[PDB]
């Protein structure tokens, strides 16, 4: 019995998507998969190059078909139909699309962990996942065959492993900016150790409630909630000074508009025009206040700046920090420059927050770059999010796990 | 005889010398460290490196660290220190600092980090709330600039020299005593770590030659 599990992740350079690797099929093959933190399941391309002797269709009106979230039953191919075939709707969120999909079981194998190094390989003989057509791989990192869903369902990696191996329904995940080395996600229990000697545990992380959006943004089920991860930002501070925003937008409504969610599909943090204006203006305002000047706006970014008085620090460049103040005034997701800024070249630094129009379903969406080098723990059982802060502050990185 | 591994180490007298390339994943390049001379509470060494990429991200913290027992500030009479070094190489962005840590137990994770920067080269700078000095003290025969900032659940206090100090000598305890008297650090806290090292970001054909370094706890 393993206490936990560890998969590698790595940043694809073209797309800025986070890519992970599990083992699937008999004989085992290594599958690259795009990480979708919000996703509802593992779905893999099931074309003629999917050869396995341990694949099984999941039948409708079976225990495993209810678990999947399958609302319908049965299939009509073309030239006739099939009675009950456990159809679902695998989603590519990069291209806002959903094709139809058939639930199935096959062998999945990953590495176990004691939380400090790579353990012996362990296996889920009948791991439940979704087939999909090659077309749902549109605009996904080269080499990948599907998408790793980490959302809040029974059959998505974290709860399905949790269930398979009988450990706590939780996973930490530590994204990196490197296309170079391996980052990691760790399914199961704490404490996570990052070389040389940096221990991260539930005693160490900051905890905010994990909130449930009662209506789904995931807009493909009637009166079915979002399986995504939203947290409760009360205000934004830019170096001790509250930015003037509509605080009503921060709160999730009756219809499921507004609020803050975390995602791994968005490489930079999407800000609604109202919040975007205020955050950007104030960030510029304060940056000039320590003699950091504005330069041309490089794509895809709003604000960009000279590296002339930009001092290098351990925590990034010497720019004001953005503090997202959560449920209390003493609980804050701090964002230093390593998490806010993005080097274009030697001489220009841009702010890594993009504008997302108006009438977007969610007011704030925390993105990949702002997640990079933070240990972020999702506890589904007790409905909370714990976070480490910039791991650079302790002189480690998300790429310092002893992975093999 | 040197070492070039990410976690390669060396023990010499009172010290452990650390290559500690913790941010090598943030950039492209090389770093090699080695002992030149040691005896007891004194050491000599060098780290040659070239790093490019990640102009924001620290690639390593090559440091010599003293081996001692966690000790309360109110028991420390003096921490005598001598440091002489030289840096060759082009486009060097890096610092050279004493680096220490204060906990409330002789074991618990740290509450204060206190640094004394003998050099800030090519853009290097300390953690800061405002970006401005909180004091400009004169301590141990050097005019310093003091900054302060949050790091997780740790206040970081950094004393930076007004100009690059290739030769330094004095009582490092003074820096603690000053913080205890002027910034409300508890004299009861344990000193857990004492490290003198260099953190580079980017540069070419660099070499930090530490010609002598010596530190003690009395």
């Amino acid at each position: 019995r393993p206490s936990a599990l560890v998969v590698p992740v790595k940043k694809d350079a073209s797309t800025l998507q986070y890519v992970t690797t599990i083992n699937q099929r008999t004989p085992l093959v290594s599958e690259n998969l795009v990480v979708d933190l919000g996703g509802r399941f593992l779905w893999v391309d099931c074309d003629q190059n999917y050869v396995s002797s341990t694949y099984r269709p999941v039948r409708c009106r079976t225990s495993q078909c209810s678990l999947s979230g399958s609302i319908a039953c049965g299939d009509c191919f073309n030239g006739g139909c099939n009675n009950n075939t456990c159809g679902v709707f695998p989603e590519n969120p990069v291209i806002n699309t959903a094709t139809g999909g058939e639930v199935a079981e096959d062998v999945v194998s990953v590495e176990s962990t004691d939380g400090s190094s790579s353990g012996r390989v362990v296996t889920v003989p009948r791991f439940i996942f979704s087939c999909a057509p090659t077309s749902l791989l549109q605009n996904l990192a080269s080499g990948v065959v599907g998408m790793a869903g980490l959302g809040r369902t029974r059959i998505a990696l974290p709860s399905q492993f949790a269930s398979a191996f009988s450990f706590k329904r939780k996973f930490a995940m530590c994204l990196s900016g490197s296309t170079s080395s391996n980052s990691v996600i760790i399914f199961g229990n704490d404490p996570y150790t990052f070389l040389p000697n940096i221990i991260v545990s539930d005693k160490t992380l900051t905890y905010t409630p994990l909130l449930t959006n009662p209506v789904s943004t995931s807009a493909t089920t009637q009166g079915e909630p979002s399986v995504e991860y939203f947290i409760g930002v009360k205000s934004i501070k830019i170096n001790s000074k509250i930015v003037a925003l509509n605080t009503s937008l921060l709160s999730i409504s009756s219809a499921g508009l507004g609020g803050t969610k975390i995602s791994t599909i968005n490489p930079y943090t999407v800000l609604e025009t109202s919040i975007y204006k205020a955050v950007t203006e104030a960030f510029i305002k304060e940056s000039a206040a320590r003699n950091i000047t504005r330069v041309a706006s490089v794509a895809p970014f709003g604000a960009c700046f000279s590296t002339d008085n930009i001092l290098s620090t351990r925590l990034g460049p010497s720019v004001p920090s953005i503090d997202l103040v959560l449920q209390s005034e003493s609980v804050v997701w701090t964002i230093t420059g390593s998490n806010s800024m993005v080097y274009i070249n030697d001489n220009v630094v841009c702010l890594g927050v993009v504008d997302g129009g108006s009438n977007l379903r969610t007011s704030i969406v925390i993105g990949g770059h702002q997640l990079e080098d933070n240990l972020v723990q999702f506890d589904l059982a007790t409905s909370r999010v714990g976070f480490s802060g910039t791991l650079l502050g302790s002189r480690t990185t998300c790429a310092n796990f002893n992975f093999t | 005889s040197d070492f070039c591994g990410q976690w390669d180490t060396a023990t010499a007298g009172d010290f452990t010398l650390y290559n500690d390339l913790w941010g090598e994943s943030a950039g492209t390049g090389s770093q090699c460290t080695g002992v030149d001379s040691y005896s007891g509470d004194t050491i000599a060494w060098h780290t040659s490196w070239s790093w490019s990429g990640g102009s924001s991200s620290v690639k390593s913290y090559v440091n010599a660290a003293l081996t001692f027992t966690p000790t309360q500030l109110n028991c420390i009479s003096s921490i005598p220190t001598t440091w002489k070094w030289s840096y060759s190489g082009s486009s060097i962005v890096a610092d050279v600092a004493y680096d220490t840590f204060l906990a409330e137990t002789a074991s618990g994770s740290s509450k204060y980090e206190i640094m004394v920067w003998l050099a800030a080269l090519g853009g290097a700078g300390p953690i800061s709330s405002t970006g401005s000095t909180i004091a400009t003290p004169t301590i141990a025969g050097v005019n310093w600039k003091l900054y302060s900032g949050p790091n997780g659940d740790t206040t970081v206090y950094s004393f930076v020299a007004d100009s690059t100090t290739e030769s330094f000598s004095g009582d490092l305890n003074d820096f603690f005593t000053y913080l205890v008297d002027n910034e409300g650090v508890s004299d009861e806290l344990y000193l857990t770590t004492l490290e003198a090292g260099t953190e580079p970001f980017t540069g070419s054909n660099a070499k930090l030659t530490v010609s002598e370094y010596s530190i003690s706890i009395e």
